[PDB]
C-alpha cells in the first residue's frame, strides 16, 4: 500500500532515464558522467595550535558524454572541427532525470559554457559485437543543480 | 548639510565618530535615575552605535547617563540599553541579550532590583559604584561597604572619573569599558584589570596602603593611573570573598558558559526524552568546551582534568524525573585564576 | 490581451509564493474574506495555493483606521508552510444564521484537520469557538487553535484535549495578528519534515519581525501549567514558538504530539477500513481488516512514531468472537475492533546542574 | 547619446554616463553648482558642464520620473538590457509545447544568463539568493487556465547597483 | 520547580558516581544507615545506583566527636 503517487515523492531516482540538451537541441546519449562540483582546501597553521582549514577556488568541470554513430552526420564532429586557434562555439548542456514517457523533469544538473576537447573514435575489431560509440569530453566553468 | 546638486560639498560643522569594535560576551544595561530631566520619557531604549546616540541626545550633556555612554562607546562597544531603575528588573527578563547591569551613577534601586534577577537566575554580572566623596582613611572599611549586596555577580569599582571635558563619569562606566577591550582581545577568562581606558582620569590619587584595607571581604577595586599603562582599573575581585566566587574572570567566565551551552541546547528542546537525545546533549557540550579548552579559558593539561560531562538514566536522574519531562545533565569545569601578588626578594648574596 | 507569438514584458509584478503538499495539517480559516465574485459568500472554498487566493477573493481590499487583515494572515500562512487551505468568508461577527448551519458545512467536507480562525477582533472569535466547540468531542478528529487575550484560555473550549491556546499577538509592518495562521503554517512544516508525533515548538515563524508583548520566564512559568504556548522571542534565533501543551491537564493527553499522533492514525485507519464497509460479516473478513490495522501500525513503529522496541511492546489489534464481540453484536451488523498505541512524550525540561570540584 | 558608447563599452551598460569625457565639444554657456540645483529634482534637467580635468562631461544622471524604483538613468537602462537580452534568448523557445519540462529550460536559460551578469558586477548582492530569482510552476506564477491559452508566465526579480551621486567632507581643526 | 519549558542551571551541585552490572559480587552491607521515609527500617532494600541512596537513605548526615561512616 504504497499508492504510486507517493513513490514520485519519496522515492530515489534511477539513472537510466535521462535527457541531454545540448545548447539549443537535444541529442541522445549513452553517457554521461563527471559533472561534479570541486573545490580547493586552503590550510593555515601557526606555532599556538590554531588550524585553519577554508574552502579554496573551485576548478572547472570535466565532462563526458559518449554516444553512438548514425548514418546521417556527425554533429559532434562539426562542433569539434570549428576551432581557430583560441575560437568556438561554446554551448550549456542540460543533463534532466526525467519521468518514463519524458513529461516531467525530476532532477536536472545544468552546465554554463562547455566547449569540446577531444572526441575519440571507436575503437574497430573485426571479432567484435558492439556499436561504434563516440566519446566526447567537455571543458566547463560551473555546475548547477536546480530541482523541480 | 542639505543636497541638492550632485557635485562635492564642504563643511565645518563640529561632528564626532566613533567605530564599533565590539564583543559578544558585553552586552550592558546602563541604570539612570527615575528622577531625571533631560531623557526620553521612553523606559527602555536601544542604542547600536555612536551615531543612533547622538541622534536622540544631539547635544553634549553633562548628567552621568551622558558621560557613561559616551565612554562606551569611544572604546568600541556594541548594543547597549538605557533602562531607568525602575524597570531594569523587567529589561533583564525581557530581553535575552544582557550580559551586565552598569549603575552609571545609581544606588539603592538598581541594588534592589539587582538581587532580585540574580535570584531569579539571570546570568548577568552587577558593576555598582563607589561613594562620589573621598573616602577618609580611619573609615572603619565595614562601615563603608554595608549598602551593597553581598552576591557574587557583583563589584564596586570606587573612585569616579573627571572626564577630559570636565564632566564626571560614574565608576562603573570606566569597568565597563575595560570589560569591552579584554573580551575581545583577550577573552572573558582574562581579568579586566590591566587594559588601560583612555579619555578619562581618576578624580582622586589612591595609594598601596589605602587599597590593603578594602582588597578583603567586599573589595572596593580601585581604578588607579600609572606611568607606563595609564588609568587602568586595579583589582579583579567579587563582593563574595569564597574560594569559589572571588575572581571577576572566574565568575563571568562561567557565565559565558552557562549562556553559550543554553543557547547551544535551546535547540534541542521538545526532544523525545530518549537515550538518542542524551547522547546529542552531552556531545554538543564536549564539542563546545573542547574548543573553549584548547584556546586556553581552562585549566588542565588534558581533558580529563579540564571538563567532565555526564548523563544517564541513572546516573544524573532517576525513571521518576523521565516522565516528568526532565533531563538533567551535570558539567564541570574548571577555570583559571589570575596572579596577584608578585613578591621580589632582592639579597646582596651570590 | 496576448495576440503576438513573441514574448510579453510587465515591470511591476509582486513575487509569488510556494506551497506545500500535507495531508494532516489542512486549517479551515474564518476571518472576514471579501470574495469577488458573490457565490462563495455562504460556502467553504479550497485555496490550493496563493495563486488561487488572488483570483477568486480580492487580496488588496484598500483601508479605510480599520484595516483588512485577513488577506495578510493567509501570506503569512503560505510563507509558513502551506496546504489546501479551506476558507470560509464570514463578514460579521453577529450573524447567528451562518454561525449555526457552520459544523454541518464543515463535515460536507472530508478533509478539514485544523480549525484556527485568524481574526484580530475578540468578540469575532468568541462567536466562532463557541461555534465549535460542540464538534470537538464528537471523535472527528478536528484540532482547534485559539489564541489567547491576556494570558488564558478563551473559555468556550476549557479542557477538551482538542484545543491549543497561543497567547501574544504578533505584529507585522505595525498592524497585530493572531498567532493561529501562523502556527497552522507551522504544523504543515513540521508534519512534512518530521511527522506528527514530533512537537511543533521550535520552528522560528518566516515573515513576521516581532511580537506585540514580550513575555519573560516569570508569567510564563503561571501559563504553561495550562495550555497557553506563548510564542517566545530568542536574540540569536528570531521568533520561536515555545510550548506544546493542549488544554487537557491528563496525563494521556497533556502534549500536542501525543494528541495529534492519535488523531491522525484514527483519521488514517478510518480512510483504509471504508473499503471493507458492507462485507460479510464473517471471520475471514475480521482478519482481513485486522491485517490492514497491523500494516499501518507496523510502518508507524519502523519510522519512529510508536514508543517501542519489540513492536509487541508498541501496539496491538485484536478482533474475535469471543474477543471484543459478543453473538448479538454481530447479528445487528457490527465489528469491534481494540486498536492500542504507545506514543513517546517530548523533552521540556533540560537541567544542567554545573559544579567546578573534581 | 556619445558618452552612453563610451560607457557601454568599457563600464558597461549599469554605470552611469555622468562622468565620461566627450571630446571635441563644448558647452556653448557655464553652468554654476547653485543653478543645477533647482533643476536636480522632480523632472531632472541633467547639466552638460566643464571641468579642468575630467573635461565637458554631462553631470547628472536622473530621468524624468523621481521615484525610489525609476530614477537614476543606470538602473534604468539596465533592465531593458535585461528585458532585450533575455527576450532574445527566449524567443528560440517560443512554439515548444507548454509543458513541465519546458518550463525548467527557460527558467535555466535565464540563471544562465543571470548568474554571468552578476558575477560581473551588475547585479547588487554578495550572493545568488539576494541579486536575482526566478520563478515558473503550474500554480506558481500561471494556471491551468492560462496554460490552455498557450500562456507561459515567468517571473524574474534583479536587484541593481545604484550610484554615488553626493559626497560630503566635513573638515575639521580638532584631532 | 520547573515550570518554564526552557533550560535550567544550577551552581553547586556534586558530580555523580557510575555503577558497573555484575552478578556473582552482590554484597549486603549492614552499617548504620539513616533512612529518610521509615518503613525501610529493619527491611533489605535494594540500592541500585549511588542516585538510589541518595534518594531513599540521608547521605549527609552531619556529625556530633563521633561521625557517620556508612554513607562514606
Amino acid at each position: 500500500a504504497i499508492t504510486a503517487d507517493d513513490i514520485a515523492v519519496q522515492y530515489p531516482i534511477p539513472t537510466y532515464r535521462f535527457i541531454v540538451t545540448l545548447g539549443d537541441e537535444q541529442v541522445p546519449f549513452t553517457s554521461a558522467s563527471g559533472l561534479d562540483i570541486n573545490f580547493d582546501t586552503i590550510e593555515y597553521r601557526d606555532g599556538t595550535g590554531n588550524w585553519f582549514k577554508m574552502p579554496g577556488q573551485r576548478q572547472a568541470p570535466n565532462i563526458t558524454l559518449s554516444k553512438g554513430v548514425f548514418p546521417g552526420k556527425n554533429a559532434m564532429y562539426e562542433w569539434i572541427n570549428a576551432i581557430q586557434l583560441n575560437q568556438v562555439e561554446k554551448k550549456d548542456i542540460m543533463i534532466s532525470l526525467t519521468n518514463e514517457a519524458g513529461t516531467e523533469v525530476l532532477v536536472s544538473w545544468n552546465v554554463s559554457n562547455a566547449f569540446p576537447t577531444s572526441l575519440t573514435s571507436p575503437s574497430f575489431d573485426a571479432t567484435s559485437n558492439e556499436i561504434a560509440v563516440q566519446q566526447i569530453t567537455l571543458m566547463a566553468d560551473r555546475v548547477t543543480i536546480q530541482t523541480a | 548639510v542639505t543636497t541638492t546638486y550632485p557635485g562635492v560639498y564642504l563643511s565645518e560643522d563640529a561632528v564626532s565618530s566613533f567605530s564599533v569594535n565590539s564583543a559578544a560576551t558585553a552586552v550592558p544595561l546602563f541604570a539612570y535615575d527615575s528622577e531625571n530631566t533631560n531623557t526620553i520619557n521612553k523606559p527602555i531604549q536601544v542604542f547600536r552605535n555612536w551615531a543612533e546616540f547622538t541622534v536622540e541626545y544631539p547635544t553634549p550633556l553633562e548628567d552621568a547617563f551622558y558621560t557613561s555612554l559616551s565612554l562606551w562607546f569611544m572604546h568600541g562597544g556594541g548594543k547597549c540599553y538605557l533602562v531607568n531603575e525602575a524597570n531594569i528588573a523587567d529589561a533583564v527578563a525581557q530581553y535575552d541579550d544582557i550580559t551586565l547591569i552598569v549603575a552609571a551613577g545609581t544606588d539603592t534601586t538598581t541594588y534592589t532590583a539587582f538581587t532580585t534577577v540574580v535570584g531569579q537566575g539571570y546570568r548577568i554580572f552587577g558593576l555598582f559604584d563607589g561613594p562620589k566623596e573621598k573616602i577618609a582613611g580611619t573609615a572603619k572599611p565595614d562601615e563603608v561597604m554595608e549598602e551593597y549586596p553581598t552576591s557574587p555577580f557583583g563589584a564596586v569599582f570606587y573612585p569616579w572619573g573627571t572626564l577630559a571635558s570636565g564632566a564626571a563619569v560614574p565608576p562603573s562606566a570606566i569597568a565597563a569599558a575595560s570589560i569591552t577591550q579584554t573580551d575581545r582581545t583577550r577573552g572573558v577568562w582574562k581579568a579586566p584589570a590591566n587594559q588601560a581606558v583612555n579619555g578619562v582620569t581618576p578624580a582622586f590619587a589612591v595609594s598601596d596602603d589605602f587599597q590593603g584595607k578594602y582588597n578583603q571581604g567586599k573589595a572596593l577595586n580601585m581604578i588607579r593611573t600609572f606611568s607606563g599603562q595609564g588609568t587602568v582599573v586595579w583589582g579583579a575581585r567579587t563582593l563574595e570573598d569564597s574560594d569559589n566566587w572571588r575572581y571577576i574572570p572566574v565568575r563571568r567566565l562561567f557565565n559565558a558558559v552557562e549562556r553559550d551551552i543554553q543557547k547551544s541546547l535551546n535547540k534541542l528542546v521538545f526532544e523525545p526524552n530518549s537515550q538518542p537525545t542524551w547522547q546529542r546533549v552531552k556531545a554538543a557540550v564536549d564539542s563546545y568546551l573542547h574548543s573553549l579548552w584548547q584556546q586556553g579559558a581552562l585549566a588542565g593539561n588534558t581533558p580529563a582534568d579540564a571538563w567532565f560531562v555526564q548523563v544517564g538514566k541513572d546516573l544524573t536522574m532517576t525513571q521518576e524525573e523521565i516522565n516528568q519531562g526532565k533531563m538533567i545533565i551535570k558539567i564541570g569545569l574548571a577555570a583559571v585564576r589570575p596572579a596577584e601578588f608578585i613578591i621580589l626578594q632582592f639579597s646582596q648574596d651570590i | 490581451v496576448t495576440s503576438v507569438p513573441g514574448v510579453y514584458i510587465e515591470e511591476d509584478a509582486s513575487p509569488a509564493m510556494s506551497v506545500s503538499a500535507s495531508a494532516t495539517a489542512v486549517p479551515l480559516f474564518v476571518a472576514r474574506f471579501t470574495p469577488l465574485k458573490p457565490e462563495l459568500a455562504g460556502v467553504i472554498t479550497r485555496i490550493g495555493s496563493w495563486l488561487d487566493y488572488t483570483i477568486l477573493f480580492d487580496s488588496n481590499v484598500p483601508s479605510s483606521v480599520v484595516d483588512p487583515t485577513a488577506s495578510v494572515a493567509l501570506r503569512l500562512y503560505f510563507q509558513n508552510g502551506g496546504g489546501p487551505c479551506y476558507l470560509y468568508p464570514l463578514e460579521k461577527a453577529d450573524d447567528n444564521g451562518p454561525l449555526a448551519a457552520l459544523p454541518d458545512l464543515i463535515d460536507e467536507v472530508g478533509e478539514i484537520t485544523l480549525l484556527a480562525s485568524p481574526d484580530p477582533d475578540e468578540t469575532y472569535r468568541t462567536a466562532v469557538y463557541g461555534a465549535l466547540a460542540a464538534s470537538l468531542d464528537q471523535h472527528k478528529g478536528y484540532f482547534l487553535l485559539a489564541d489567547s487575550v491576556n494570558g488564558d484560555a478563551p473559555s468556550a473550549v476549557g479542557g477538551s484535549a482538542q484545543v491549543a491556546v497561543y497567547y501574544p499577538n504578533v505584529e507585522v509592518p505595525p498592524l497585530s495578528l493572531p498567532p493561529s495562521a501562523l502556527i497552522a503554517g507551522v504544523y504543515g512544516k513540521t508534519d512534512g519534515e518530521r511527522g506528527v508525533w514530533k512537537a511543533p515548538a521550535n520552528v522560528v515563524l518566516n515573515g513576521v519581525s516581532d511580537v506585540s508583548v514580550r513575555v519573560t520566564n516569570e508569567q510564563q512559568a503561571e501559563l504553561n501549567p495550562k495550555g497557553i504556548n506563548v510564542i517566545r522571542h530568542f536574540s540569536d534565533r528570531g521568533l520561536v514558538v515555545w510550548g506544546s501543551r493542549t488544554q487537557k491537564d491528563d496525563d494521556d493527553w497533556r502534549y500536542i504530539p501525543v494528541r495529534r499522533l492519535f488523531d491522525a492514525a484514527e483519521r488514517d485507519i478510518k480512510k483504509a477500513l471504508q473499503p471493507m464497509v458492507f462485507e460479510p460479516n464473517s471471520q475471514l473478513t475480521w482478519k482481513r481488516v485486522q491485517t490492514a490495522i497491523d500494516n499501518y501500525l507496523y510502518r508507524l513503529w519502523q519510522q519512529g512514531a510508536l514508543a517501542g522496541n519489540k513492536a509487541e511492546e508498541a501496539y496491538f489489534v485484536r478482533v474475535g468472537k469471543g474477543i471484543t464481540m459478543t453473538q448479538d453484536e454481530i447479528n445487528q451488523g457490527k465489528m469491534i475492533i481494540q486498536v492500542g498505541m504507545a506514543a513517546v512524550r517530548p523533552a521540556e525540561f533540560i537541567i544542567l546542574k554545573f559544579t567546578q570540584d573534581m
